[PDB]
RNA sequence: GCCGUUGCAUUUUAUGGC
C-alpha cells in the first residue's frame, strides 16, 4: 500500500542532499539505477538514495530487493530535481549510488548518515 | 609595466605647510618592487604640478608580493620642496648637493 | 615536548610504524610532541569534570575549549557533549595535518608523493603557499586547498625542466 | 591494537588489599591513569572468595558491593580468581588486567596485547 | 546612504503598462540595462549578446545591433564566447559592457561599435563566472567565480585588484553599491557573507532554519532551505535574500539572525514551492521586485522602520523562467528576462506558455 | 529571426507550438 517507505523528514533530506554535493565533489558518487544496480552488483555500494516523485515509481522498486539481499541501507527522498541538483548537475538523477572507500575524506559524514538511515529503516 | 594602479587614500589639505598627505598604496600583480622614481612620477598626474613637487618614503611591501604601501607627499609649488623637505631626501631625489663633512 | 615514559617496549613499539606506515612521518619527534599537546588538553579535560555542573569556569572555559575542538576540526558535533572529550586518541590529530589531507582529496595518489609536493613551492590553501606539513587545517579551509597559480599543474610556466626539454628539441632536431 | 576508551578492567583478589591498605580509591584512582572513564568489573570467582577472609575483612567486601562496580559471572564451581581470569583474557584481546600477584603477572605477559597495572591505579602499558 | 525614496504607495500596479517581446534566441541568462536615453544589453545560451534601445517608454524595445560568437574560438586567449555566457554587466560611463560565461573568461566589449575590446583569461578551470556587479559611479568590477572566489577587477586600466575567498559552494549572487562594499551568496552553504574590500573583513549571517521548529508553529497555529539562491542589497544598512522554498529573508547589518522572513511567496505546485527565481529592488527605496516561473512579478514595500514588508501586488503578463529583473526610470520602466530554463542550465517542468523574450511594463507616479 | 493564429489588410499590436 504505501510504495513510499521510509520517507525522509527535513533536515535528513538537505544533509543528505549536502553529503550528496560534496560526494559529487569527491567523484565517490554514482548516477543511475544501471550503474547503481551495477554498483550492488559489485558490492561496492554503502547505499542507496531513490527518489519519491519519479513517474512511474515502479521503475524503481528493484533496488530495495537488491538491497535487501546484499544488507544495503537505503532512503527515499522526494525531489528528483534537487536530488539531480546535489549531484552538481543540471538535469535530475532519480536514484544515486554511495561507493566504498576507507580512504575518503568525507567518511564521518557517510557514518552518520548510514547511522540515521539505519535508525529509520529498523 | 603591468597597468600599476597608484592607489591613494588618507588625503588631508594641511596649507599650513602648504601640502596634502595621503598613503600611496601600489598593487603590483607580476611586478616586484617597482621604484621611488617612476611613483613620483605616476602620482604627480593626478594633481597635475610637477615630478619634484612630489616627495615620497617609506614601502615595506607585502609578504609574498603584490601589494607595496608607503608614504607619498605633494606640495603646491617647487621653492616649497626646498624647504620643507628634509635635507638628504632631496639628495635622494636629486634636488640638492650632499656637502660631505 | 616530552619523551615517553619506556623507550623500548613491544606493542608500543610497532605501533609506532603503523602510524609512520599510514601518514608517512619521518620521526616519532613528530609524534611524540602531537601527544604532548593531547597530554596538556587532557588534564585540563579531567579537571572540569569534577567541578559543579553549570559552572561558568566549565562553562567559559569549558565550551570555548570544547568548540575550539570543534573549530580545528576535529570533534565532530554530534559529541559535543564534553564525554567524547575523554575519547579522543591520537590520529585525530594526525588526520588534520596538512600532508594527509592532500591525499584524500584527490590529487596526491600516495602520503609520500604528498610530502614531496609540500616542499616544491606548490600547493598552496588560501593565498599563502604553505611549506610546512603540519599545518592544520581549521575545517573552513578545506575547498580552498588547490595548485597553486604559478608552480605547473598549475600552468602558465611549463617549468625549468620541461623547458630544458623544449631547449633539446629546438637544437639538435631544428637548428 | 584497536582498542577505544571506555576501557573495561578487572579487579582480582589481590588489588583490593593493596587499595586499602594504601588508601587510593578503586574507581577515582583508575581515571587517574587511564586519563579516560572506567568501566570496573568483579567477577564471581573473586568476590566469593573475600567471603572466606570475612571475620578479618569486612571493609574489603563492604567496599565491593558498591554500585560504581559492576556485576560479572561465570559458571564453574571450583574455579578460581587466578585461573579464570586467564581463560578471560585469551578469548578476547580488549580486557586490561589489574592485580600485583607476580605468579598471576607471568601469565600475563605472555599474551601480546594485554595492558597490565600496578600498586593500586598508577598505571603501565604492555 | 539610507533609504529615503518612499513611493510604494504613489505606484499605481493595477493598470501598469504590460507588454512582451519575442526574441531570436533560446535561454536568455541575464539582462543589464544603462541609465547615464537608456540601453539594454541581452545574453543567451545561444552564445549571443543583443543590444536594445529603450528610451521610448511606450515602445518595445527595437533593436540596435547585436553579436553572436561560435565555434571559432577555441583555444584562452580568443576574442569571442565559444559556450554559454552567464551575466552580463554595463559599466555606468555607457563605454564598456562585458560578458563572460561556461567558457570561463571575461571579455569587456564597447557599447558604441560592440567589438571586443578586452579578453581576460580567469586562469582557473573552475574560474567560471557568474555574476558581474558594478559598484554605482565606479569602474570596479565584483567577480563571482565558480571556484568560490571574488575577483576585483578596474575597467578603464584593465587590470586586477585583488581577490576574496571563503564560500564553500559556487557563489552565485552578489550586489553592490555606491560605497566598497557588497553582498555574496554561496547557494548550497546556506550562508550569505558581507565584505568590506578595504578593511579585507567579511560578516558572515546564517540562514538554514529549520521547519521542524515551524512545526513547533504548525502547533501553535514548511519546507526546507536548501540553496539561497539570490541576494540584493537595499540600502548600506540591510539587505535581503531569496530561497528555494518561497522564503524572502530580510536581512540588518547589526543581526545575526534573520530580522524578516517572508513564508511562502511563490507558492507551491510531496508538494513543491516554486524557487526564488528574481530578486531586484529599486536602490534606496522601499521597493522591490520578486520572481518566478509561476508566471506574476510579485512586488513588495519595505516598511518605514525597516521591521516588516508588504505586498504591493502581481503582475501577470511575463510566463515563464524570471532569470533577471532591469527597472529603469524617468516613470518606471520595469524589464524582465524570461528564458525557457532556468539559469544554471536547470531542469524546469511543464511550464505554461514556453516563450522566450522580454517583459515590459510601465507604472507611473 | 523557426512555425501557427488574430485586429491594422503586412510594417504595428496580441496569443499558441517546436
Amino acid at each position: 500500500n504505501p510504495k513510499a517507505f521510509p520517507l525522509a523528514d527535513a533536515a535528513l533530506t538537505q544533509q543528505i542532499l549536502d553529503v550528496v554535493q560534496q560526494a559529487a565533489n569527491l567523484r565517490q558518487l554514482k548516477k543511475g539505477a544501471n550503474e547503481a544496480t551495477k554498483t550492488l552488483n559489485r558490492g561496492i555500494s554503502e547505499f542507496i538514495i531513490m527518489a519519491a516523485d519519479c513517474e512511474p515509481i515502479e521503475i524503481l522498486l528493484h533496488l530495495p530487493l537488491l538491497c535487501e539481499d546484499k544488507n544495503v541501507p537505503y532512503v527515499f527522498v522526494p525531489s528528483r530535481v534537487a536530488l539531480g541538483r546535489a549531484c552538481g548537475v543540471s538535469r535530475p538523477v532519480i536514484a544515486a549510488s554511495i561507493t566504498t572507500n576507507d580512504a575518503s575524506a568525507i567518511k564521518t559524514q557517510i557514518y552518520a548518515v548510514k547511522d540515521k538511515i539505519e535508525t529509520l529503516l529498523i | 609595466s603591468d597597468a600599476v594602479t597608484i592607489r591613494t587614500r588618507k588625503v588631508i589639505s594641511n596649507p599650513l605647510l602648504a601640502r596634502k598627505q595621503f598613503v600611496v598604496d601600489v598593487l603590483h600583480p607580476n611586478r616586484a618592487n617597482v621604484s621611488k622614481d617612476e611613483l613620483r612620477e605616476k602620482l604627480a598626474e593626478v594633481y597635475k604640478a610637477e615630478k619634484d613637487a612630489v616627495s615620497v618614503f617609506g614601502f615595506r611591501t607585502q609578504f609574498g608580493g603584490g601589494k607595496s604601501v608607503g608614504f607619498g607627499l605633494v606640495y603646491n609649488s617647487v621653492a616649497e620642496a626646498k624647504k620643507f623637505e628634509p635635507t638628504y631626501r632631496l639628495v635622494r631625489y636629486g634636488l640638492a648637493e650632499k656637502v660631505e663633512k | 615536548y616530552s619523551t615517553p615514559k619506556r623507550p623500548y617496549e613491544s606493542s608500543r613499539l610497532d605501533a609506532e610504524l603503523k602510524l609512520a606506515g599510514e601518514f608517512g612521518l619521518k620521526n616519532k619527534k613528530e609524534i611524540y610532541r602531537i601527544s604532548f599537546q593531547l597530554s596538556k588538553i587532557r588534564r585540563a579535560a579531567r579537571d572540569l569534570l569534577t567541578r559543579d555542573e553549570k559552572d561558568p569556569k566549565r562553562l567559559f572555559e569549558g565550551n570555548a575549549l570544547i568548540r575550539r575542538l570543534v573549530r580545528v576540526g576535529v570533534l565532530s558535533e554530534d559529541k559535543k557533549k564534553l564525554d567524547y572529550v575523554l575519547a579522543l586518541k591520537v590520529e585525530d590529530f594526525l588526520e588534520r595535518r596538512l600532508q594527509t589531507q592532500v591525499y584524500k582529496l584527490g590529487l596526491a595518489k600516495s602520503v609520500h608523493h604528498a610530502r614531496v609536493l609540500i616542499t616544491q613551492r606548490h600547493i598552496a590553501v588560501g593565498k599563502q603557499i604553505v611549506n610546512i606539513p603540519s599545518f592544520m587545517v581549521r575545517l573552513d579551509s578545506e575547498k580552498h586547498i588547490d595548485f597553486a597559480p604559478t608552480s605547473p599543474f598549475g600552468g602558465a610556466r611549463p617549468g625549468r625542466v620541461a623547458r630544458r626539454n623544449a631547449a633539446r628539441k629546438a637544437e639538435a632536431s631544428g637548428e | 591494537q584497536a582498542i577505544k576508551p571506555p576501557y573495561q578492567v578487572l579487579i582480582d583478589t589481590n588489588f583490593i588489599n593493596f587499595s586499602i591498605q594504601k588508601k587510593v580509591d578503586i574507581v577515582r584512582g583508575m581515571m587517574d591513569c587511564l586519563l579516560a572513564k572506567c568501566n570496573p568489573l568483579i567477577t564471581d570467582c573473586v568476590m566469593a572468595e573475600l567471603e572466606k577472609l570475612g571475620p578479618k575483612y569486612r571493609i574489603a567486601l563492604k567496599l565491593a558491593r558498591d554500585p560504581r562496580i559492576k556485576r560479572l559471572s561465570c559458571s564453574h564451581k571450583g574455579t578460581y580468581a587466578d585461573d579464570c581470569l586467564v581463560h578471560r583474557v585469551l578469548q578476547h584481546k580488549c580486557y586490561i588486567v589489574a592485580t600485583n600477584d607476580a605468579g598471576l603477572k607471568q601469565r600475563i605477559r605472555k599474551i601480546p596485547g594485554i595492558p597490565l597495572m600496578s600498586v593500586g591505579g598508577h598505571a603501565y602499558v604492555i | 546612504g539610507r533609504v529615503f525614496r518612499y513611493f510604494g504607495d504613489k505606484l499605481l500596479i493595477s493598470e501598469a503598462k504590460q507588454s512582451f517581446t519575442r526574441v531570436g534566441e533560446n535561454n536568455l541568462t541575464c539582462i543589464s540595462c544603462f541609465q547615464p536615453r537608456l540601453f539594454a544589453y541581452t545574453v543567451s545560451k545561444d552564445l549571443q549578446l543583443t543590444k536594445y534601445d529603450i528610451t521610448d517608454f511606450s515602445k518595445r524595445p527595437k533593436k540596435l545591433k547585436y553579436a553572436k560568437g561560435g565555434a571559432k574560438y577555441i583555444p584562452n586567449t580568443t576574442e569571442g564566447h565559444y559556450d554559454e555566457i552567464l551575466t552580463v554587466a554595463a559599466s555606468p560611463d555607457g563605454k564598456y559592457v562585458v560578458t563572460g560565461g561556461r567558457d570561463r573568461k571575461l571579455i569587456v566589449w564597447s557599447t558604441e561599435s560592440l567589438s571586443p575590446v578586452k579578453v581576460i583569461p580567469t586562469k582557473d578551470r573552475r574560474g567560471e563566472v557568474l555574476s558581474l556587479a558594478f559598484r554605482k559611479n565606479s569602474d570596479q568590477l565584483y567577480a563571482s567565480c565558480a571556484d568560490f572566489k571574488i575577483r576585483t577587477y578596474s575597467i578603464n586600466q584593465f587590470s586586477q585588484l585583488e581577490i576574496l575567498y571563503g564560500h564553500h559552494d559556487i557563489v552565485e549572487d552578489i550586489s553592490a553599491l555606491a560605497m566598497e562594499r557588497c553582498v555574496t551568496v554561496g547557494a548550497r552553504d546556506r550562508t550569505a557573507m558581507l565584505w568590506k574590500i578595504p578593511d579585507e573583513t567579511r560578516l558572515t549571517f546564517r540562514g538554514g532554519d529549520e521547519p521542524q521548529k515551524l512545526l513547533r508553529r504548525w502547533m501553535k497555529e514548511f519546507f526546507c532551505e536548501g540553496s539561497i539562491d539570490v541576494v540584493s542589497m537595499v540600502d548600506d544598512f540591510h539587505f535581503i535574500t531569496g530561497s528555494d522554498n518561497g522564503n524572502i529573508c530580510l536581512w540588518s547589518l547589526a543581526k545575526k539572525k534573520p530580522i524578516f522572513t517572508e513564508r511562502i511567496a511563490h507558492g507551491i505546485l510531496l508538494l513543491q514551492p516554486f524557487w526564488i527565481t528574481s530578486l531586484y529592488a529599486i536602490p534606496y527605496s522601499n521597493v522591490f521586485i520578486s520572481g518566478s516561473w509561476s508566471g506574476s512579478l510579485k512586488v513588495w514595500k519595505i516598511s518605514d522602520n525597516l521591521r516588516s514588508f508588504e505586498l504591493l501586488g502581481e503582475l501577470s503578463g511575463a510566463k515563464g523562467v524570471v532569470t533577471k529583473i532591469q527597472v529603469v526610470e524617468s516613470k518606471f520602466r520595469i524589464l524582465a528576462s524570461i528564458a525557457k530554463e532556468h539559469r544554471l542550465g536547470r531542469w524546469i517542468a511543464n511550464v505554461s506558455g514556453a516563450r522566450n523574450g522580454i517583459y515590459s511594463a510601465v507604472i507611473d507616479q
